[PDB]
């Protein structure tokens, strides 16, 4: 009998119970898919795009839902805020609906392939056993391929027939779902530019087209046909897993580092936003320049929007989390509800203090205040016996411009203090730390999530290939070598060349 | 101790599905002829 | 009757050619004073 | 080829290694890495 | 300590207090486990790969060996031929004795000398001690990979049993 | 027995040894000299142990940017 | 229906039975801590 | 035929070293990824890129020697030589920390070198490709360790240099940043690699000691020849001996081994998907529910709590030199301390 | 087997199962967009790692 | 519950030693 | 137009056309002189 | 909805234990010779 690790063999010579396998697989997948967008739907709270967006409620399908053009519930709202919108049919719920109603469709497809597995479409003409001419097979699939793919980028992508895609301003806080125009030039293989995803799926496209209709006609040669084993369907297994893995590894690298198809209003920001103060040199940069036109400090801090402030905090970096701290980022900091505002610190001799900001790599941290040359002014003491920096004795305040507490000064040092705490994340925000039980211990976004799993799956099938790729070209020893294999083919100096047996002294 | 409350199912039917899925293949085996 | 330059002689002072030079070097080094 | 005993070369080549690493741990006591 | 958590604990302290990193028995240990785990897996392959057919396609290969048979199950010519090829013929094992001879000592010696290293390290003979070895021609301090490692093991040292010590120096 | 000379027989001949013992002490030699004559350093860009600081300075050299980093080790380079 | 001449029988003897039940038991003694938190 | 398989004659002769199709990659990605380690940890200083002297040359040992990685605002530069930071200027890059990307990028692509050498053998000599699988263990580490894990990082700084100490660091920053002999994928790494250690000693020394007296010698080496058709050692025996003494033995020699191949390979692999995690600092540092005790009963403890304490200690007080480009003052009175110490 | 009226539609493109061009076919031209598309892959690995930095490429959120 | 859940777990592991030691497939010579 | 950078994109790209170029070369050369004899 | 924690523990191994009793005496019912 087949040991439990080897029973989905069966298939490898029954091209009809195959597909029905397929197509069950493809029946489960699309059936995830609808369950996991009903499940967001049912859980997701629409009202607050700003402080509480998908990306901080553990929102996995739908934000690629948005990427494509899916932002309108059947309920009235968007997930750009708005109120009173009408989707049409391809809501969220109409996806959800669909992919479900595939997956009944794909299931009874299943069945019928099951039992009719006995089709004279899948025997040789010439010596009626199982076959599959795997070579124009593949020419007929890469020429379908290429066919939606350049569909997909003429047709939907640009907005010519369909919706278009999810694309933003370089911070991130008008993010709308719009036609994109291909990009021809160089500035097309910039990852952050819409038009080269746009311009890719039309080239690639036609060359898929044109490649297909290759593989359609010609034959392959004999070399490669022997050596890539193309009479055995175990190659194409290996081959495609390679492929996959591929693939794989891509998307964890664009997710990570960002690019136009991983928005973050979709995902949430990047770690390296926070590596390079991306979003506080933006807020300075407004600040100063309202000042420059004249503003007080309380209107140039009030002008920051809460979205923009709310991107400088390290509570919404992906690289704070932790492998079995599960669940939304709103249940670790909980769920946003406004801007403080800007923490500004000073000393008795009213010099402007800065808190040195938390590091990615470090779970906790300590509370040092510099001058605008880095020197040390202040800090929270560990051992007090030797204390000369602490609040206390520097005269340490903290006045708020912005936010809920714009125009507040604090003196007393543990509320000074403890808000010199909050300030090494960044900007400071009050959260709803009640509705969900938050613990206050950071979790990661979609993005992070995503790029988790798909490096380690990568990773996996990587061996899956290694593994499928020396099934193929040693299928004549999978049960063993020769009980009677020449001694002479193994030791040394018999054969000039190693294993031919044409090359004896 | 302020578990998570869900570990109790994860745990049981990580326990029970593969056990059983292993219960199931070994019994049939000894039933074949 | 035996060859002398074969893949195995190259092989061989690829890594022992270097391997004297670089032992000269480090010699040296051990009378470097700061 | 053999006029040369494998004995000699052994006891020699070995001799060799023995004299370039006690150099090296000398070295560990004198100029740079001494901590001195 | 008996436990998992407890033994990290050990293992931490125990470099805090003895650098066992940079004593060489424990390199020798870890030339150990690391060498077995590669030799076992190497043997692992090796005989899996050189299995004398003896079954079809679909049932389990192990099926071709019986216990207690007299015949060895699979081909060390072979096995040996291909090792041989992968490194040079020399570096290989031919005698059976031989190699599971090797097998059973690297693991079992390099284990011996990571014994050894925690009982003389008992007796305070720590790991090797580089911490400002290098000194530029005015006497400034250069630091090595060595003083890096140094400063995780204060870190170590200075936050252990973080009520128990009274006076300056942990001597025991 | 794959074809080539034993190296048994090669490192127990004498004209094995007649060649060896030029070539490998010149070797030893060329790389003594390569560090006595301080071209290491200069090939290798290691600094003399006279070189790591300059005379009052006590903040190391190191490189902050990516793109004008070949240019800031030449000027950290030209103030010792 | 005609018989499918694909079909094979499963095995699972009593020793991979015993195997694979302690990977599974160890597997959950190690990661249900985890699951816990 | 034509001059593909005349060169294929030649690559494929039985030679003291096989070359092979496979050996066009490997040989010159190996030479150069030690080549280059040797070369650095002779002659090449980390001063510009670490403030870290690490080779003979100023002064450094076998044990403290490194190639050590670039700085971290080269961030995951390629770092080639011809590349827009070194520009061509060969010394430049040796002080930029250009070895390191020649070395992590030529030993990737000699490892898979070796894999390939390993089923092009298996191929020529008609065995089954098992020693490669195994060796997709020792792949899946350096790719996840080398390149997955500073990819996730800030740059290539936090990978591991090339050296012995510099590996010790590495281990050492793990424990205090990560807490990563927490994870489960460590530890089952750990139960891959002991139990590993565990299978080569006792098979070794079981088939070393039920042993047939096939001679007359004492030392009974010589008493086996590789084409003798009968097992050396007496399985029957072994296989009662371990049932009396623990409980349970192999019976099939076929699946001892293949198990012995599981083990280790399995366990590197599991190592290596914790790593993955670790790339992105998704790691299993805390225990939720020991956290919300401890922080409201001052009289909680286990080693849990006591082992959070030394990674305290050793991110305080490791991170201003070993992250020199984060500019770290922490004056004295914030640095965690117990008493005394 | 069945024999069906769409299986009767498809079957000629399931009928050369093995057919095989001689020799070493077009494997000359396979190698050539091999090595292009090697380079197209070095390309946009080196535009995306700011090894290779065009005029009007800026890789970042600002583009 | 945890407590009762790892408990249960390594009872469960005790038993499995015991069968698998007392009640395994007995080896057999060929 | 070319940008530095570029221009050292090409000259990697010619340098490793060229050692693979005469590897292939010296390869096919010595394979070509010392035949296998069937 | 506050309901019991251990609802969905009672419901899944209800349902779970006797359809796994079950599917094992039809498993091996299937494979006995015929
Ligand atoms: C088993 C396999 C078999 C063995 C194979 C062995 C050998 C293969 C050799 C592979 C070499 C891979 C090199 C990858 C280089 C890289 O990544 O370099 C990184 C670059 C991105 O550059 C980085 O980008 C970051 C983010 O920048 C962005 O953000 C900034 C702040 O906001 C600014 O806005 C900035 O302008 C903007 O560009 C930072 O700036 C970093 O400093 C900078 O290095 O991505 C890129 O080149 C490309 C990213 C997309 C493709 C990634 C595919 C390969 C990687 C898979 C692993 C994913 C890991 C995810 C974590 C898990
Ligand atoms: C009938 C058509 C159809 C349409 C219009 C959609 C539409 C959608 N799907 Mg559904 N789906 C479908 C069928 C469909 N699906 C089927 C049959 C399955 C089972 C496999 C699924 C399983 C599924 C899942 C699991 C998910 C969706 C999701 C979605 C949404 C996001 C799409 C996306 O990001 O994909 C991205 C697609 C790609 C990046 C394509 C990659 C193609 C690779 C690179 C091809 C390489 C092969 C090729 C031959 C190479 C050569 C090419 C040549 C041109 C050179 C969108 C609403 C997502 C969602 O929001 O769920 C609610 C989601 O998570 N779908
Ligand atoms: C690509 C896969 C993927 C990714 C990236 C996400 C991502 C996300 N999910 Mg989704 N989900 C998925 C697939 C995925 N999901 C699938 C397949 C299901 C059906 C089960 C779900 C059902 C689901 C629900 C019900 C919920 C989410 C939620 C979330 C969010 C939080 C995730 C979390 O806490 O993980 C935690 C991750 C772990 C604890 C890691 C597990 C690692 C395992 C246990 C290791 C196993 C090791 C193995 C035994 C070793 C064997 C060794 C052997 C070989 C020897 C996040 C955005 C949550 C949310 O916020 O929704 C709004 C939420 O409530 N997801
Ligand atoms: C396209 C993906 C793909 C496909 C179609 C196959 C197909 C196959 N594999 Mg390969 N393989 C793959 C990827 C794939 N593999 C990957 C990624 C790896 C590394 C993990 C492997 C490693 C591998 C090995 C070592 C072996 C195979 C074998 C086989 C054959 C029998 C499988 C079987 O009967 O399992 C039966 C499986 C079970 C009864 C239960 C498995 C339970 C898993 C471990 C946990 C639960 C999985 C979960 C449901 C998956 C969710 C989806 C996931 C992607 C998130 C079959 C041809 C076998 C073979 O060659 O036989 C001759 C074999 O020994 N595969
Ligand atoms: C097969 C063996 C091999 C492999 C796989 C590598 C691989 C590598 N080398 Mg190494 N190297 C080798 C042998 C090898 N090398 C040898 C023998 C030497 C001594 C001469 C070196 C000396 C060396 C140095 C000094 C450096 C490298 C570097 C590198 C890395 C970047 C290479 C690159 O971008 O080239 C790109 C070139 C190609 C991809 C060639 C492919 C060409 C395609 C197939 C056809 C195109 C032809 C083209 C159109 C011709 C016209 C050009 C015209 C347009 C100008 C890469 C990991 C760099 C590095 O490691 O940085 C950290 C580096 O600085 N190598
Ligand atoms: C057939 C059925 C089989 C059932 C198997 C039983 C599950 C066992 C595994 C449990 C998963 C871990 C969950 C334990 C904690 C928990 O309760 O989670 C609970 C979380 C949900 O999170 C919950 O959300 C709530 C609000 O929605 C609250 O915030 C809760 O506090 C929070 O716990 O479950 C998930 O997120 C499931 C999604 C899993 C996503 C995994 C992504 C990456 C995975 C890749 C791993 C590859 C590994 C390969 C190794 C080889
Ligand atoms: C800037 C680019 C940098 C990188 C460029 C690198 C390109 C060159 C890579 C070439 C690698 C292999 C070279 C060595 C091959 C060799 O010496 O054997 C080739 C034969 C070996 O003799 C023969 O040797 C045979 C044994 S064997 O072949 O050595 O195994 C023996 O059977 C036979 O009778 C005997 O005549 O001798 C030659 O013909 C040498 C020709 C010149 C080789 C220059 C190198
Ligand atoms: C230090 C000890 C080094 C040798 C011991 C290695 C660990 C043993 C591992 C488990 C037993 C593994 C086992 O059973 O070994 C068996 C193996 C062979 O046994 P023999 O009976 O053939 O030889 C041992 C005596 O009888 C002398 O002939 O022992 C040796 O080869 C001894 C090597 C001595 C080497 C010189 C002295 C080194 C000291
Ligand atoms: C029949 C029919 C119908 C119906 C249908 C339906 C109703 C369907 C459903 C479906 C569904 C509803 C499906 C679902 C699916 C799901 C799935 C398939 C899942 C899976 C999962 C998994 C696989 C997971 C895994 C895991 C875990 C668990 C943990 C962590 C890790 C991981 C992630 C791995 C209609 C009416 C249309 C009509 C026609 C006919
Ligand atoms: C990087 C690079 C390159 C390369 C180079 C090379 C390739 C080099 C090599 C080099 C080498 C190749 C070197 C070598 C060295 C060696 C040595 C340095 C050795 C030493 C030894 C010793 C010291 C010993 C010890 C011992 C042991 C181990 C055991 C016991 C005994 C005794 C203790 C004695 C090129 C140009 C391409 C380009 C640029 C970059
Ligand atoms: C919630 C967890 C659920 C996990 C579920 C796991 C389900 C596992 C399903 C296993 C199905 C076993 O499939 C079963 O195989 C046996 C052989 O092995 C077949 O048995 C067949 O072969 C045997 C042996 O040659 C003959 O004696 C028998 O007459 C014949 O019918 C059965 O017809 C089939 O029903
Ligand atoms: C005692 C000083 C005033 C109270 C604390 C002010 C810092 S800010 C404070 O930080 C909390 C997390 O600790 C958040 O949950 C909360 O929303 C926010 O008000
Ligand atoms: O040379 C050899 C080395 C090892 Cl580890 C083996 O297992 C065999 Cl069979 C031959
Ligand atoms: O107890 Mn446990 O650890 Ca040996 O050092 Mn002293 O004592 Mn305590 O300190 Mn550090
Ligand atoms: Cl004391
Ligand atoms: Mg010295």
């Amino acid at each position: 009998g087949l040991p439990w690790y080897r029973v989905h063999t069966v298939l490898i010579n029954d091209p009809g119970r195959l597909i029905a396998a397929h197509l069950m697989h493809t029946a489960l997948v699309a059936g995830w898919a609808g369950s996991m967008a009903l499940y967001e739907l049912a859980t997701f709270d629409p009202s607050d795009p700003v402080l509480n967006p998908m990306w901080r409620q553990g929102m996995f399908v739908l934000p690629f839902m948005a990427r494509l053009g899916v932002t309108g519930s059947w309920s009235g709202w968007s997930i750009t805020g708005e109120t009173g919108i009408d989707p049409g049919f391809w809501s969220f719920e109409g996806v959800a609906l669909a992919h479900i109603v595939l997956s009944g469709l794909l299931f009874l497809a299943a069945c019928w392939h099951w039992v009719y597995w006995d089709l004279e479409l899948f025997r040789d003409p010439r010596t009626g056993e199982p076959a599959l001419d795997l070579p124009k097979m593949f020419g007929i699939h890469l020429f379908l391929a290429g066919l939606l793919c350049f569909g997909f980028g003429a047709f939907h992508l640009t907005g010519l027939f369909g919706p278009g895609m999810w694309v933003s301003d370089p911070y991130g806080l008008t993010g709308s779902v719009q036609p994109v125009a291909p990009e021809w030039g160089p500035d097309g293989f910039n990852p952050y530019n819409p038009g080269g995803v746009v311009a890719h799926h039309i080239a690639a496209g036609i060359v898929g087209i044109i490649a297909g209709l290759f593989h359609i006609l010609v034959r392959p040669p004999q070399r490669l046909y022997k050596a890539l084993r193309m009479g055995n369907i175990e190659t194409v297994l290996s081959s495609s897993i390679a492929a996959v893995f591929f693939a794989a590894f891509v998307v964890a690298g664009t997710m990570w580092y960002g690019s136009a198809t991983t928005p973050i209003e979709l995902f949430g920001p990047t770690r390296y936003q926070w590596d390079s103060s991306y979003f506080q040199q933006e807020i300075n940069r407004r600040v100063q320049a309202s000042l420059a036109s004249g503003a007080t400090l309380e209107e140039a801090w009030s002008a920051i929007p809460e979205k923009l402030a709310f991107y400088d905090y390290i509570g919404n970096n992906p690289a704070k989390g932790g492998l079995f701290r599960t669940g939304p980022m709103n249940k670790g900091d909980g769920i946003a509800q406004a801007w403080k505002g800007h923490a500004v610190f000073r000393n008795k001799e009213g010099e402007e203090l800065f808190v040195r900001r938390m590091p990615a790599f470090f779970e906790s941290f300590p509370v040092i205040l510099t001058d605008k040359n880095g020197v040390v002014k202040a800090d929270i003491p560990f051992r007090r016996a030797e204390s000369k920096y602490s609040f206390e004795q520097q005269g340490v305040t903290v006045s708020f411009y912005g936010g809920e507490l714009n125009g507040q000064t604090f003196t007393d040092p543990p509320t000074v203090k403890s808000y010199a705490r909050k300030a090494i994340f960044g900007e400071i925000f009050e959260f709803d730390t009640e509705t969900l039980n938050s613990d206050g211990i950071f979790r990661t976004s979609p993005r992070g999530w995503f790029t988790f799993a798909h490096a380690v799956f990568a990773l996996l099938f990587f061996f899956g290939h290694i593994w499928h790729g020396a099934r193929t070209l040693f299928r004549d020893v999978f049960s063993g070598i020769d009980p009677e294999l020449s001694p002479e083919q193994v030791e040394w100096g018999f054969y000039q060349k190693v294993g031919d047996v044409t090359t004896r002294k | 101790m302020e578990v998570n409350q869900l570990g109790l199912i994860a745990t049981a039917l990580f326990v029970l599905v593969p056990s059983v899925f292993l219960i199931i293949l070994y019994v049939q085996t000894e039933s074949q002829q | 009757s035996y060859p002398i330059f074969t893949v195995r002689w190259v092989a061989v002072h690829t890594l022992a050619v270097p391997t004297i030079f670089f032992l000269g070097a480090i010699a040296a080094m051990q009378f470097i004073q700061r | 080829g053999g006029r040369i005993p494998l004995w000699i070369v052994a006891t020699v080549a070995g001799m060799g290694v023995i004299v370039i690493v006690g150099l090296f741990f000398y070295g560990a006591y004198a100029g740079l890495g001494s901590s001195l | 300590p008996l436990g998992i958590s407890g033994t990290f604990n050990f293992m931490i302290v125990f470099q805090a207090e003895h650098n066992i990193l940079m004593h060489p028995f424990h390199q020798l240990g870890v030339a150990g486990v690391f060498g077995g785990a590669l030799f076992c897996a190497m043997h692992g392959s090796l005989v899996t790969s050189s299995l004398i057919r003896e079954t079809t396609e679909t049932e389990s290969a192990n099926y071709g060996y019986k216990f207690g048979q007299e015949e060895e199950t699979y081909n060390i010519v072979a096995a040996h031929g291909y090792f041989g090829r992968l490194i040079f013929q020399y570096a290989s094992f031919n005698n059976s004795r031989s190699l599971h001879f090797f097998l059973a000592a690297w693991p079992v010696v390099g284990v011996w000398f990571a014994a050894l290293g925690i009982s003389t390290m008992a007796f305070n003979l720590n790991g090797f001690n580089f911490n400002h070895s290098v000194i530029d021609a005015k006497g400034n301090v250069i630091n090595t990979w060595a003083d890096i490692i140094n400063r995780a093991n204060l870190g170590m040292e200075v936050m252990h049993e973080r009520n128990a010590h009274n006076f300056p120096l942990d001597l025991a | 027995t794959t074809g080539e000379r034993p190296f048994s027989d090669i490192i127990t001949s004498v004209r094995y040894w007649v060649i060896h013992s030029i070539t490998i002490p010149a070797l030893f030699i060329a790389g003594w000299l390569f560090v006595s004559t301080g071209l290491a350093y200069d090939v290798f860009g290691t600094p003399r142990p006279d070189s790591y600081y300059a005379q009052e300075q006590r903040s190391i050299p190191l490189v902050t940017d990516r793109f004008e980093a070949k240019q800031q080790v030449e000027t950290f380079l030209e103030q010792l | 229906m005609e018989p499918n001449p694909n079909r094979q029988p499963v095995e699972l003897n009593r020793t991979s039975l015993y195997l694979g039940l302690l990977l599974i038991l160890v597997l959950a003694l190690l990661f249900s801590s985890y699951f816990f938190n | 035929r034509g001059w593909f398989d005349i060169l294929d004659d030649w690559l494929k002769r039985d030679r003291f070293v096989f070359v092979g199709w496979s050996g066009i990659l490997l040989f010159p990605c190996a030479y150069l990824a030690l080549g280059g380690w040797l070369t650095g940890t002779t002659f090449v200083t980390s001063w510009y890129t670490h403030g870290l002297a690490s080779s003979y040359l100023e002064g450094c040992n076998f044990l403290t020697v490194a190639v050590s990685t670039p700085a971290n605002s080269m961030g995951h530069s390629l770092l080639l030589l011809w590349g827009p930071e070194a520009q061509g200027d060969f010394t430049r890059w040796c002080q930029l920390g250009g070895l390191w990307t020649f070395i992590a990028l030529h030993g990737a692509f000699g490892l898979i070198g070796f894999m390939l050498r390993q089923f092009e053998i298996a191929r020529l000599v008609g065995v089954r490709p098992y020693n490669a699988i195994a060796f997709s263990a020792p792949i899946a580490v350096f790719v996840s360790v080398f390149l997955i894990y500073p990819l996730g990082q800030s740059s290539w700084f936090f990978a591991p240099s090339f050296g012995v100490a510099a590996i010790f660091r590495f281990l050492l920053f793990f424990q205090g940043f990560h807490n990563w002999t927490l994870n489960p994928f460590h530890m089952m790494g750990v139960a891959g690699v002991l139990g590993g250690a565990l299978l080569c000693a006792i098979h070794g020394a079981t088939v070393e000691n039920t042993l047939f007296q096939d001679g007359e010698g004492a030392s009974t080496f010589r008493a086996f020849n590789p084409t003798q058709a009968e097992e050396t050692y007496s399985m029957v025996t072994a296989n009662r001996f371990w049932s009396q003494i623990f409980g349970i033995a192999f019976s099939n020699k076929r699946w001892l081994h293949f198990f012995m191949l599981f083990v280790p390979v399995t366990g590197l692999w599991m190592s290596a998907i914790g790593v993955v995690g670790l790339a992105l600092n998704l790691r299993s540092y805390d225990f939720i529910s020991q956290e919300i005790r401890a922080a409201e009963d001052p009289e909680f403890e286990t080693f849990y709590t006591k082992n959070l304490l030394l990674n305290e200690g050793i991110r305080a007080w490791m991170a201003p030199q070993d992250q020199p480009h984060e500019n770290f003052v922490f004056p004295e009175e914030v640095l965690p301390r117990g008493n005394a110490l | 087997a069945r024999r069906t009226w769409l299986g009767d539609i498809l079957r000629p493109l399931n009928s050369e199962y093995g057919k095989v061009a001689p020799g070493w076919g077009t494997t000359p031209l396979m190698a050539v967009f091999m090595g292009l598309f090697l380079v197209f892959l070095l390309i946009i690995l080196e535009i995306y790692n700011s090894t290779l930095i065009l005029d009007g490429v800026n890789v970042s959120w600002k583009a | 519950m945890e407590t009762i859940t790892y408990v249960f777990i390594f009872a469960c592991i005790i038993a499995l030693f015991f069968f698998a030691i007392f009640f395994r497939e007995p080896p057999r010579i060929t | 137009t070319i940008t530095p950078s570029l221009k050292g994109f090409f000259i990697g790209l010619l340098s490793g056309a060229v050692v693979l170029g005469l590897t292939f070369a010296v390869l096919i050369a010595i394979s070509q002189i010392d035949k296998v004899q069937r």
